[PDB]
């Protein structure tokens, strides 16, 4: 039984295992921003997106000082 | 006219918002109303400490004195809920013919229940905070008169149970009914 | 390139068609028998929440968001007039909608414009043609490519997988076509009924089990124009809050009182019904004339079952009337189909009114009510619809006769069954593995409907886009449709799909909610109370054996 | 001393209130004080209620499914062989005269190989509401050919025609608005206008100056007001009444409204494919432009077209207004695919030639004008159809009426509207059932004596607002032959002068 579908391979499932095998020094920085920018109102927004990364890393910048 | 669906405009330094009819109240006024049902869930009680505790944090980052951060974040988080609550008049979405178009978001909190848990919590917040707040600015008297005339006339005489459906033309001459 | 193309479909083998459009069956063992609660009563359901820090982010994404949508809207349209042309009155004409009542659809709603309304082609079967397209601006206009793409289906209303083009309801539709025609002559009071009609009828009426029934062509305009035949302004309404729209705009056209209780509260009903009686009309005091209580038979939006026996109790001891509505759960639940009536035990002679719809389960367009010989003798006469509106036409009655005729048993044996057990096996068990990943799930153990929770909004889109670059189509639904904090993914589950399909779903599934954090149990999901946190091997190769025993479903 | 003494009275205030009444409530419009639980149950226990359906005058107004006409195992055309009352009795090869279809366009080869070929290739359900993957890129199809033949800038499907109109106009008004409509308006119409919930207004049928009259008090109040923004307003009418049968002064609806700031809302249900050179609507007939006349116009395909459903016309805005404001499009299942693929074939064929419509015009005005100059039937019946139109409506002199049955529309209008007032359970009136009587036996004898069917305007008087009559009906087809239709018309004319 053959049917007119195509499959697409998962991730770290004989995608990052045939045809490349990196996949280190990198999982924590994507994991990282992806939290940080699912955890934020970001896509609903369009250029105030910038302006508010902009007030978050300047938050960031002055309290660590 | 065979219905007489009109809405009245009278002019009067005092008045009130007429009580509607068998087909406007008992009738158009049957489903949830989706404006002020999310304010009795899971965790919307602790919000407004939050937005306290982050807007003094972000205060006190510019570096201010004493006095002033607490000043400005009574008197910003005061305008806000006046703002938020008892300025607009109205539903941000049809609701069956446009039934809530003269109440505000207090008026309409619990279906016209008085005193409520709710309600209580809401009025005793700011008392808390001046109370807290004001050990800051004891010395300085313009501080604290000016302190105490936007926690009084803004933040508690809104909240009574005189002055609910109370209208006044001087802004304006409101719709009534 | 701005308007939908008109797509050529393609030319394949009958063998390769058929599997496209439905299913087969890899093993008997993936069957499984519904049995039917003789004298259980349902228990009050639990639900599961998330910790505090998910609710308190969600209320400061929302305030941040209304108030920039504010300052935008009240900047723009008072420092620019030009491009806000069709906000404003102009001479003298006032526009054709307002600010203030349209903020949600202008502000929240048109960012991601482009996860609702998507185009397709084909039969809507186990896999979807969908049409490729690119936004412009921000979802305001789309520019169209001659390209389709198929995917998989669990997002269309075909729970028993009767939407086919090849088999006994396609010939009798064509046979149908050939020697009735596509005209209807009128309303079915001067010239338009036939002996189709009557047989259709008939056979509907024998199917549920009352003495009669009507049908009609519009499942909508059932409820629009049937409550003001037997209402007027001197009865009472208590319906429950999560109710179709078609009901209250028909209690809305009826003109009578309206009173609500609580989703799933009997002790607010009884203490309504009490306060009531007694209370008696405004400003007369006079008894009221009747009493009705309307209610659905499954909701749509959450898959909870509504307390028959209790309403049929109350409706005895304090003599009201009781209209049901059975547009998800007729044909699709019970051990042979034939809706809540069988699942628990009470006899359909106690309900008074009884309502369906023949587009969920059986592939065509149309609705019916079912009621007793004389009250539906007077209702002929008594309707609107019967002679002001349209007559159902031929090939939709032939669909909707072949269609009935194979669930009952009269031809094609063993199909009825088949189907039933298959969609019964593919919920539990996609329900239960669910459940044991890690998700927050709702409903019964066997409803067609799963609900998942997205609390936060801007998880919501991203999750839906990334379920498109993997070839899997889903509907989402938030504010002001569903609760502030519960936005949440509607899985519609279908009788045609395959369990080889739902492991491929369920690899997918998992890893998107692991690379969005969206594993969210506490613990009183399982019967154990304990947290689960499995691996998706030992959940695959674990959970289709123990998906029979009923001891693993809290409820 | 004054520091202290402030802190203390916002203190003082905030325990009276915590310590407040037990959750005061809303004073609703009923109440009763306070009595003893035990004489709760007695009351509880005399309540009587009412049964569900009266069923008193159910045999008594049961004729009318009898005498429901029945086809057997065939299409419904020119000639058919119907059954009545379960089977007791059966015709053969009987002439029809109440058929809605006009152009007949429908039943051709072509349309018939389009809607198998869409069924063979996409099957018999939509399986799908209109936001979720509903559209079968058929429908803009559809939407893209009316809007290019009608002259405007978009359409909207709708699944039924009789739910179209009471889910369009509710979604542009609200209270505080102002609506002007006709006093002859159908019942969907009043549907709407009862849902809508604004004011309405009544003028006379076809009479300009009550309508001036009337805007113009309307705008000297509103000007007089001071209004801060201006509420929206309205006219409804329609092009061909369903009831009457008269045609509408386009001209001059559209000089008033463009004088007086007002809108248009147009029914044309039984207008669409019948008046014009070439069918476009009521628009062609004047010689005018759709775009600018008219503002709201409303549709049905089952009359003419064709198949089931229903369309809206305007401009851009009110259709994306319309896409999520309308609760019938919302919340209901897309339309099938063969019947949206069976309305373009007959679009096309009807732009590609347009003999149908110059054949039907001529019926029609042969037939009006047959039954118009008959001076033998002058003491008994008249005539209240335009010679414009498809369909011939007869009524009763008021002088017979009142020689027979001795009532008048006025008394029964006002006993039909006292009776709606007090909110009776029976509702029944003798003189009407006798007259409903009278023209079904009229119809009988025709149909048994010539074998000729006619139809009856089947109204149900409960659900009217405004005054009607019962009347009789007769319609038309493009695909008759002359010499037929004549013959009928001297043998309905027979009939009648034999029945009275
Ligand atoms: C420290 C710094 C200093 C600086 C700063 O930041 C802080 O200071 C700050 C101070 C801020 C404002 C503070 C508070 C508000 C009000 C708020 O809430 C109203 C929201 C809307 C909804 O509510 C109203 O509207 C509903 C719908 O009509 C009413 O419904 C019914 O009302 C009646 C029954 O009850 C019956 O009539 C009917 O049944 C029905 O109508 C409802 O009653 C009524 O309440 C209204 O919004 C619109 O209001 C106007 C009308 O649409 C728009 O204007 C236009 O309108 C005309 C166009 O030709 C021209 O006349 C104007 O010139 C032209 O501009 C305006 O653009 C737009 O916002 C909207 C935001 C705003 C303005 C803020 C903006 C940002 C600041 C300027 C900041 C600022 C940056
Ligand atoms: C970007 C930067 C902003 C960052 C944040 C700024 C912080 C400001 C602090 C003020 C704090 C006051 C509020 C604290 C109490 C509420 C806390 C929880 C809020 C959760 C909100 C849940 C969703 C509610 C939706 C219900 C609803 O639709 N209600 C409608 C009623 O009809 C109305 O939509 C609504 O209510 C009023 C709308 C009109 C007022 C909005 C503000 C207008 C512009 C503001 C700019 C002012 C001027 C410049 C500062
Ligand atoms: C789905 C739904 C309908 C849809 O009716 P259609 O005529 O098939 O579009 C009707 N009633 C209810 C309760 C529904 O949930």
């Amino acid at each position: 039984h053959k049917s007119s579908m195509v499959y697409i391979p998962t991730t770290k499932e004989a995608k990052r295992r045939n045809g490349k095998s990196e996949g280190i020094l990198n999982t924590i920085e994507e994991v990282v921003e992806k939290l940080y920018w699912t955890y934020y109102i970001h896509l609903p927004f369009y250029l105030m997106a910038s302006f508010d990364s902009f007030f978050l890393h300047v938050f960031f910048l002055t309290i660590f000082s | 006219p065979v219905t007489d669906h009109r809405r009245r405009r009278a002019a009067a330094v005092i008045s009130h918002v007429e009580q509607e009819t068998f087909e406007d109240e008992n009738d158009q006024q049957m489903l949830p109303n989706m404006n002020a049902t999310w304010v009795d869930q899971r965790g919307a009680w602790l919000i407004h400490i939050v937005v306290i505790v982050l807007l003094r944090l972000f205060y006190s980052l510019f570096g201010s004195t004493p006095k002033w951060t607490w000043t400005l974040t009574n008197m910003t988080y005061i305008i806000g809920f006046y703002i938020m609550f008892h300025l607009v008049k109205g539903t941000p979405f049809d609701f069956n013919g446009g039934a809530y178009d003269n109440l505000t978001m207090w008026e309409q909190i619990n279906d016209e229940t008085l005193y409520t848990p709710t309600r209580k919590f809401l009025l005793i917040v700011p008392i808390v905070l001046f109370l807290i707040s004001n050990q800051y600015y004891r010395n300085d008297m313009t501080l604290f008169l000016s302190n105490l005339a936007v926690t009084v006339l803004i933040g508690v005489v809104p909240k009574l149970g005189i002055t609910h459906r109370l209208r006044i033309s001087i802004p304006g001459i409101t719709g009534r009914a | 390139y701005t308007r939908v193309p008109l797509c050529e479909p393609e030319e394949l083998p009958d063998d390769i068609q058929k599997e496209n459009e439905y299913g087969t069956l890899d093993s008997p063992g993936h069957l499984y028998q519904v049995k039917s609660r003789h004298g259980k009563p349902l228990p009050e359901p639990v639900v599961d929440t998330p910790p505090y820090y998910i609710s308190l982010l969600t209320y400061l994404n929302y305030l941040i968001l209304i108030i920039l949508g504010h300052v935008h809207d009240f900047l723009g349209m008072t420092f620019q007039k030009n491009k806000h042309l069709d906000l404003l009155e102009h001479d003298g004409l006032a526009p054709w909608f307002s600010n203030f009542e349209s903020f949600y659809v202008r502000r929240i709603k048109m960012r991601i414009d482009d996860c609702f309304s998507r185009p397709t082609t084909g039969v809507p079967g186990r896999f979807i043609r969908c049409i490729d397209r690119i936004s412009h601006n921000i979802n305001e206009y789309f520019t169209y490519s001659g390209a389709v793409y198929p995917c998989m289906n669990l997002s269309s209303y075909n729970y028993l997988g009767f939407a086919q083009s090849k088999g006994q309801c396609t010939d009798a539709a064509l046979e149908s076509v050939d020697k009735y025609s596509i005209q209807s002559g009128g309303p079915r009071a001067q010239i338009g009924t036939t002996d189709l009609h009557i047989k259709a009828e008939k056979l509907v009426a024998r199917f549920i089990g009352k003495e009669d029934a009507l049908v009609f062509s519009m499942g909508y305009g059932t409820n629009a124009n049937l409550f003001n035949a037997f209402l007027d302004k001197k009865c009472l309404v208590i319906s429950d809050e999560l109710n179709h729209t078609s009901i209250r705009t028909g209690v809305r056209l009826s003109g009578a009182a309206v009173r609500t209780f609580k989703h799933g509260d009997m002790v607010g009903l009884e203490k309504l019904i009490r306060e009531q009686i007694v209370l008696g009309q405004p400003k007369t005091n006079r008894p009221w004339k009747k009493i009705l209580i309307c209610a659905e038979g499954l909701f749509s939006m959450e898959g909870t079952l509504c307390n028959l026996p209790k309403l049929v109790e109350l409706k005895k001891k304090y003599k009201c009337y009781l209209f049901i509505d059975e547009a998800h759960s007729i044909g699709a639940m019970g051990p042979t189909g034939r809706g809540v009536c069988e699942i628990f035990g009470v006899d359909p002679k106690d309900v008074d009114i009884l309502m369906g719809t023949f587009t969920k389960s059986f592939g065509a367009a149309g609705g019916y009510i079912a009621a007793d010989q004389w009250i539906i003798d007077r209702l002929r006469l008594d309707l609107t619809t019967v002679s002001y509106s349209e007559s159902m036409p031929a090939p939709v009655l032939a669909q909707t006769i072949s269609s009935l005729q194979t669930i009952s048993g009269e031809i094609c044996p063993g199909q009825g069954t088949e189907r039933l057990q298959r969609i019964a096996f593919n919920s539990r068990y996609l329900r239960l593995a669910l459940q044991r990943l890690g998700f927050i799930v709702y409903g019964v153990a066997d409803s067609p409907v799963i609900p998942l929770l997205l609390y936060c909004p801007s998880k919501m889109p991203a999750f839906s886009r990334m379920m498109l670059q993997r070839r899997i189509a889903v509907v989402v639904v938030a504010y002001p449709a569903t609760p502030l904090i519960e936005s949440r993914v509607r899985f519609c589950m279908s009788a045609s799909l395959t369990k080889e399909d739902i492991d491929y779903l369920l690899r997918h599934v998992s890893e998107v909610g692991d690379k969005l954090n969206l594993k969210s149990n506490s613990g009183k999901s399982s019967y154990d109370g304990k947290r689960q946190r499995w691996d998706i091997e030992e959940v695959i190769r674990r959970t289709p054996e123990d998906c029979k025993d009923d001891k693993y479903f809290v409820n | 001393p004054y520091r202290t003494t402030v802190e203390i009275g916002l203190i003082l205030y905030g325990i009276i209130y915590y310590l407040s009444k037990p959750q005061q409530k809303k004073s609703l419009q009923a109440q009763k004080p306070n009595l003893s639980p035990q004489e709760i149950d007695a009351l509880i226990e005399d309540w009587e209620p009412e049964p569900l359906v009266d069923p008193s005058a159910t045999d008594e107004q049961s004729w009318r499914v009898a005498k429901t006409p029945v086809t057997m195992e065939m299409p419904i055309q020119n000639h058919i062989t119907i059954t009545r009352n379960n089977l007791q009795e059966k015709y053969t090869n009987v002439f029809n005269l109440a058929s809605n279809n006009f152009l007949q366009l429908s039943a051709t080869e072509p349309v018939k190989e389009v809607v198998k070929t869409t069924i063979k290739n996409y099957g018999v359900g939509a399986c799908g509401p209109a936001g979720f993957y509903g559209n079968q890129d058929v429908h803009y199809t559809l939407e893209y050919d009316l809007a290019q033949f009608f002259g405007t800038q978009g359409s909207v499907l709708y699944g039924q025609d009789f739910c179209a109109a009471p889910s369009v106009l509710p979604a542009f008004t609200k209270r505080g608005d102002v609506i002007v409509a006709d006093d002859q308006v159908s019942l969907p119409v009043q549907n709407a206008l009862q849902l809508s919930r604004s004011t309405v207004y009544y003028f006379n049928h076809n009479d300009m100056n009550s309508l001036e009259c009337l805007l113009n008090e309307l705008t000297e109040q509103e000007k007089l007001e001071k209004l801060p923004a201006i509420p929206r307003k309205f006219i409804v009418t329609e092009g061909i009444f369903h009831n009457s049968g008269d045609l509408a002064p386009l001209p001059e609806l559209t000089k008033l409204k463009n004088k007086y700031k007002f809108r248009l809302f147009v029914d044309e249900t039984f207008s669409i494919g019948v008046l014009g050179a070439t069918g476009r609507g009521l628009s062609e007939h004047f010689n005018m432009d759709r775009a600018t006349a008219i503002d709201i116009t409303v549709g049905s395909m089952a009359t003419a077209l064709g198949s089931t459903g229903g369309f809206v016309l305007g401009d851009s805005v009110m259709c994306l207004h319309q896409r999520i404001g309308s609760n019938a499009y919302c919340f209901s299942a897309c339309l099938p695919a063969y019947t949206v693929t069976s309305v373009s074939k007959v679009l096309k064929l009807m732009d590609s030639n347009n003999d149908a419509v110059q054949t039907l015009q001529k019926l029609s005005k042969s037939l009006h004008d047959s039954f118009a100059s008959d001076d033998s039937l002058r003491s008994y019946v008249i005539v209240t159809s335009s010679p414009v139109s498809a369909v011939l409506h007869l009524q009763l002199t008021p002088a017979y009426r009142s020689r027979k049955f001795g009532y008048t529309c006025e008394q029964l209008f006002e006993t039909m509207s006292a009776l709606q007032k007090k909110s009776q359970t029976n509702k029944f009136i003798e003189p009407y059932e006798e007259e409903e009587k009278f023209l079904q036996s009229i119809v009988d004898h025709a149909l048994i004596n010539y074998n000729v069917l006619i139809t009856r305007n089947t109204i149900v008087l409960k659900q009217e607002t405004l005054p009607i009559v019962p009347s009789l009906k007769i319609c038309c087809n493009a695909a008759m032959s002359p010499e037929e239709l004549k013959n009928a018309c001297e043998s309905v004319k027979q009939s009648i002068l034999a029945c009275c």
